[PDB]
């Protein structure tokens, strides 16, 4: 999920704002 | 590539307040 | 052998945040 | 009994654990950066006795010990685990000790304790009392039934502690199961094993199933389960697991619906192209049988039929398309077919049929669908467009019939019946279609023939094909080409898809004849089939022939410097290599170039139709002692000491002998040299030396061949007259 | 005189000498000669074989594997000039692998005007050194005389006179050497120079009618310098009138002959068009004209390569057949090959031609003669042409169709309006009868929206565009099935959503304008957008409906994306080249790139750590900030910076600066400048203070401006006698001891150098500082 | 409500005119 | 993003309702 | 003739029936 | 041409049949 | 790969009689 | 032509029979 | 040359 997006690949805030509320 | 506990503090930086729900 | 154990703890913390954050 | 909860960032939601004695679930109090130890001084829930799944703690500040919050928590069942942990205590800042002195047995799982910078009393806890397996634990950075205060063992369905020993109603917790104030070993009927810790009747599971009318609860294996196990279908009366809108525009849009059977909803279809159409779409979607709602197909371009909905035998139409349609079809251009209405039966319960601008689906399929669907008398004016649908399919109600077929190998003469419309002006042409088909899992325009007469007129239009790979099955069918009438249009004919094979004809060159002379008499000729095998190749017709040595090599003086030597009807020895594309050939001379011809026959007994020739040429290996000299070394010394040498030649050489070499040296002299060619040997009958030095010489003689050197003879000893 | 025999063309006599007898009366080979691969000829075939009538060959000679042939002195003793009008790879003569050929023997060979001589693998060929080719060739450099009998010296090349050498061709024929004033015109037997338009030999000297051959040109028994009018320079050796060129042009009615540059030429030179009266190559009116006479007067066009053959055609003497059904670069390569065509003699066939939509890429195609008719006397054909929506812009493309009718069948996207336009423009309108044109299979699936839809309001957000437009209603408004908005991206103007019908229900003042918002859009992006009505085909005269205009709406110069790759390279102790890319969504004409930067001070814990402890592993590295609006530049070097200090930098991009700056979101980057060298090198004196108990207190001024900060100090003390011993001074140790303090050491003279160690590295040792404590005995 | 109609799915004005008076 | 999604929904409903106006509740 | 019709180009039977009687 | 003409007589044997055909192959 | 003067005899073996024309 | 077929590549008789009449 | 030799001869 977030590790497959933000850790294996690179996230922006926008890919991290999906992991907000 | 924010990984380990680096992504944890990156999340609490992006979230700040309430952050993530459970519904 | 110690890098089979390294990746093991890491599997988790991979599996740690995948189950938490919606 | 309280569910599993995740209390987050504040302890106000922890007060919802007020009257809770069982967490039916897990607990996760986490990321409380704002909690302080003042928040935990007036905060306790000793009512909690059992948690079914696990506990997780992560960065709850202010929390220092768990002896206040939950002093009477005893058993985590480990019903669900957190990566085989029933307990993860991770980065618990301010947490100094666990303090859980009533912790007695973890049934399932392990304990992860990490980065808890203040956490002590970790060595003081016997986890082996608590865990049946302490091996997977991670602490870094009265068997199980327990005892009362005097140490008397509890009831055998207690687990860890009891208010009164040996009483299943005076257990603190249950070892396996719970029913009505009492730790039960099993849930007896009618009670179902509910959540693997308790026993509930039908009505409880029933009414929660109806509240989820969410995991609508079902029943199997004496258990109120959320969902039926494998191969099982719920029985809607008694929940018994008995053995058995969305737009679709792409394959991935079907991969979500992969495996669907009954759809509580409608579907929308605008797939317009892609690879593996109707096949992935059947594999996802032929499985569907029932649809509550309607069905939409709009603008759906590249497909041609819906037969890949194999099981789809119900439209309820509960969701209707506007206009009260349970079906929709618009702009579906290449669609020629709904279904094999002789095969696929389909129920459409509610609604009508929207058939518009779908110009390849004939009205016959439509009236078939009217009859099979049971919707026939439902459709009114302009539910179905007559002039935009199947109007470009030509709907050939008749068949064209072939009157004569001749095949050549690349050429197939077809003869067939001339079709004529009743106004035969309208016959614009004839439209033969074809392609290649080695299975039967399945274009030429021809003009009209000459009408002109019919006493007995072969105005059969005929057709020869030309460029064809011979011996190849061809799915071929004709269509009429006519005019749309201004009246009730004559629909014309089209011929049947006939599967004509071209002729087991002369096949192509059998590919790659690789000739490796792996011995002095063995040559593995190997090859591939012909590129046009053009029939079941019976045998591969191998011809070979010995090529003798060249004539000029027998008559060249190889004693001359410039001796640069290459170190290499009628019936031939042949072979019909039946069902084999390799051939080793035996009975061969040593070191002789051969010429080999390969053909392939797909025909042997009647008048052998074989391939064209595949030539290859090769030389066997030499023998070793073919070149080594046989027979004696004879010296003949004259009076004038003109010494004539004689020797038997290497009678069977490796091919031929080009020259001879003689080594003569005195005790006293060194090896001097003189050459003996083919004609020099043949004329001098050996060699001839003329007048040399006194003192004893010795002679060894080598043969030199095309293959190489045949070994030196034995040292031959003789003396000429010293005369003093 | 000059040429008593006929003029014969170029010939290739092959495998037998029977065809050589066709050179019987021939005096000029108007062409070349190639006698080759005569494995069956024998020297008996060449003993009774001669053609001395031949005087001149225009192009060349080639000989290859003619067996039995031994010398050329018999076959052609009187051949004099090869013009070299055409060359065989700059050879007017190739003699190659001539088996049995022993000598050339061509004693009348005098001048080759153009080309060279290739003599190779002629295993018997001698008298090759006896020939002066420099007499014969104006340039003997490109000659190739090798691999002969002449090279490996065995040729008994005896001239009749049995380095400077005598010249011959045989044992019995010398090489005739004329005086130098007989330049190329040659000489007669007594050596008098020939006429200046003779070339090589003359029967009588100084007479252009008694030349043997002409130097440049020939006209009427006489070697002429030029062809005077009306004679045209015919084949660059003679002079012919109009009627000769004319009638050979009519015989080729083959190189139908034309006329330019006082020459009867086969074909006109560049930019020129023949004038059919007088064959005159007149300039065309850019591209060059190209009449493409086809094989069997027809050609099927099914592919781009089928058009590449017809690339450049203008007038087609024939018909064409078209069944291209798909491929890349359609109508564009097809225009580049085929828009150039203007005229067609025959008909035009288009059958089954699938993927194209229009014929407007036939830009110049303004004539169908229809001379070849399709059966039924059609000059035009259209069948099964499915995606075709258009013949031509009949407001633009005008087209003549002379003969024949129009076959319009099963072409379901071409409306009848184009058809009646074609009827009117083509002039074929009253020709077509019943079922020449199908009414119900053609354009019946194009819906032919005779009206326009009109937009009533447009709102754009940056990713979102609200359209409002007029609700269309058919007169039977049941039939309105929907509204079909089409769109795409278009940064040029070189050019799908279905919407339901709105609520009819009323019309006092009803906004039953159906409206549409788009959503996912790249902001600041031009979008070619048009609506279409969706209605029903009527059972009656069908209401054709409307479609909106292709409107080109740009999304909004909105906050642009992150300006990509901010690469911050600190190329000095005060310079950092921050470079970056534009944002992925630049979302407007980016006025400036809004660079913010900030100095990040050194960390607080580094000031209060004892770096004398082993474990000293040291990393060797509203409010208004100093900012920069980097207008029209995606790089920035920043000056005025401290040495060795980590900085934080923020990048934004603004496509909006003056009204209420709409700038990008931030692009952060952080970097540290280079150190200075002598920032860390210690300033101020090394002071020793030695007590009575020889507790020696050291003092020094610190490196006031370091490379960031100073973590520790290092002092080197060694006696004359001892070695360097060690003791550390940290930050607090320096700050508390005010320097250093040593306690009680050995007599004999010590010396002190002091190093600073920083985050960047080491600041150099101080100067050796000399002092002695009380020895108390001496 | 409106998020389940106009945000998760797509509204017209007519689905938004329900969110008028 | 419901915020961005609802961000136009007020611009939608202001265009939709106009003088009628709209009651709009975004949160949860 | 027939090679210019049936070999360089393509014949039908009708172009070959010209090469009948 | 040789392969090309070789079928033409196979063609013209079917095309003409009982009619027969005149066939000059050379050049 | 029949090359040089070897191709000439490789051709004339295939040619034999008349061989190659000029129409 | 023939050098591009029979010399650079390899011919059969059939590729050489094209270089017959 | 001999490349171009046989390319022009043999039809």
């Amino acid at each position: 999920g977030i590790v497959e997006q933000c850790c294996t690949s690179i996230c922006s805030l926008y890919q991290l704002e999906n992991y907000c509320n | 590539h924010l990984c380990g506990s680096h992504l944890v503090e990156a999340l609490y930086l992006v979230c700040g307040e309430r952050g993530f729900f459970y519904t | 052998k110690e890098l089979e154990e390294s990746s093991f703890r890491k599997t988790f913390e991979d599996y740690l945040h995948n189950v938490v954050f919606v | 009994v309280c569910p599993g909860m995740d209390i987050r960032n504040n302890l106000t939601r922890l007060h919802e654990l007020e009257n809770c004695s069982v967490i039916e679930g897990h607990l996760q109090i986490l990321l409380m950066f704002k909690t302080r130890p003042e928040d935990f001084r007036d905060l306790s829930f000793p009512k909690l006795i059992m948690i079914t799944d696990y506990l997780l703690l992560f960065r709850v500040y202010g929390l220092e010990s768990l002896k206040d919050l939950f002093p009477n928590l005893t058993v985590i069942r480990g019903s669900r685990l957190f990566f085989n942990y029933a307990l993860v205590i991770f980065e618990m800042v301010h947490l100094k000790e666990l303090g859980l002195y009533n912790l007695m047995n973890i049934t399932r799982g392990s304990v992860r304790i990490e980065k808890n910078n203040e956490l002590c009393y970790l060595a003081t806890i016997d986890w082996s009392r608590i865990l049946d397996s302490v091996e997977d634990n991670y602490i870094v950075l009265c068997k199980s039934h327990g005892c009362t205060a005097e140490g008397l063992c509890c009831h055998s369905e207690c687990l860890g502690n009891c208010s009164q020993p040996d009483d299943p109603t005076k257990c603190v917790a249950c070892r396996n199961f719970y029913l009505d104030g009492r730790c039960v070993e099993t849930c007896p009927p009618p009670y179902y094993h509910f959540q693997d810790w308790r026993c509930v009747n039908f009505s409880f599971c029933q009414d929660l199933h109806h509240k989820c009318k969410c995991h609508q609860y079902v029943i199997h294996n004496n258990k109120c389960i959320p969902e039926c196990p494998s191969g099982y279908t719920m029985n809607s009366s008694n929940l018994l697991c008995t053995p058995c809108e969305k737009t679709i525009d792409s394959v991935t849009s079907a991969q979500e619906l992969r495996g669907c059977t009954v759809i509580n909803g409608s579907l929308i279809i605008n797939i317009r192209g892609g690879n593996n159409l109707a096949a992935e779409l059947e594999a996802n979607l032929g499985l569907i049988e029932e649809i509550s709602g309607y069905l939409k197909i709009r603008r759906s371009y590249a497909l041609v039929s819906l037969s890949f909905f194999r099981k789809l035998r119900l439209i309820r139409g509960e969701t209707l398309e506007i206009g009260n349609y349970s079906f929709y079809a618009l702009d579906n251009q290449n669609l020629r077919q709904l279904w094999d209405w002789s095969k696929h039966n389909l129920t459409i319960t509610q609604g009508k049929l929207f058939f518009h601008y779908n110009p390849k689906l004939c009205l016959s399929e439509i009236h078939k669908m009217e009859e099979v669907s049971g919707t026939k008398g439902r459709q009114e004016r302009n539910d179905i467009a007559l002039k935009t649908n199947g109007d470009q399919a030509s709907c050939e109600n008749e068949l064209l019939k072939f009157s004569y077929i001749r095949t050549s190998f690349d050429k197939i003469l077809l003869r067939w019946e001339p079709y004529w419309p009743p106004d035969f002006r309208d016959l614009l042409g004839f439209m033969l279609f074809y392609k290649e088909a080695p299975y039967q899992n399945v274009v030429v325009d021809i003009d009209p023939p000459l009408r002109s007469n019919d006493p007995k007129s072969q105005n059969h239009p005929g057709w020869l094909m030309r460029g064809l790979k011979p011996w190849t099955q061809y799915a071929i069918f004709v269509k009429t080409l006519v005019t749309f009438s201004d009246e009730r249009r004559t629909y014309g004919a089209k011929s049947d898809i006939i599967y004509v094979q071209t002729d087991a004809t002369n096949p192509s060159v059998p590919l790659d004849p690789i000739s490796v002379s792996n011995s002095s008499s063995q040559i593995i000729l190997k090859w591939k089939p012909p590129s046009d095998p053009n029939g079941n190749i019976t045998h591969y017709l191998v011809f070979w022939e010995r090529q003798a040595e060249d004539s000029e090599l027998f008559e060249l003086d190889y004693c001359l410097k410039g001796l640069k030597l290459p170190s290499r009807e009628e019936h031939r020895p042949f072979e019909k290599v039946v069902n084999k594309e390799s051939l080793v050939i035996s009975g061969l001379r040593h070191f002789t170039g051969y010429r080999i011809e390969l053909q392939a026959c797909n025909q042997d007994t009647p008048e052998e139709r074989c391939s064209v020739a595949a030539y290859v040429s090769a030389r066997t290996m030499p023998e070793a002692k073919a070149d080594d000299i046989v027979g004696p070394v004879t010296h003949e010394i004259f009076e004038n000491n003109v010494v004539h040498l004689m020797w038997q030649e290497p009678k069977e050489p490796n091919g031929l002998i080009v020259l001879y070499e003689v080594s003569y040296r005195r005790y006293g002299d060194e090896e001097l040299h003189l050459c003996v060619s083919r004609k020099h040997f043949a004329l001098e009958r050996g060699c001839r030396l003329r007048g040399l030095s006194p003192g004893n010489y010795s002679v060894r003689i080598r043969a030199t061949s095309l293959a190489g050197n045949g070994s030196w003879t034995e040292p031959t000893y003789f003396y000429v007259t010293d005369y003093l």
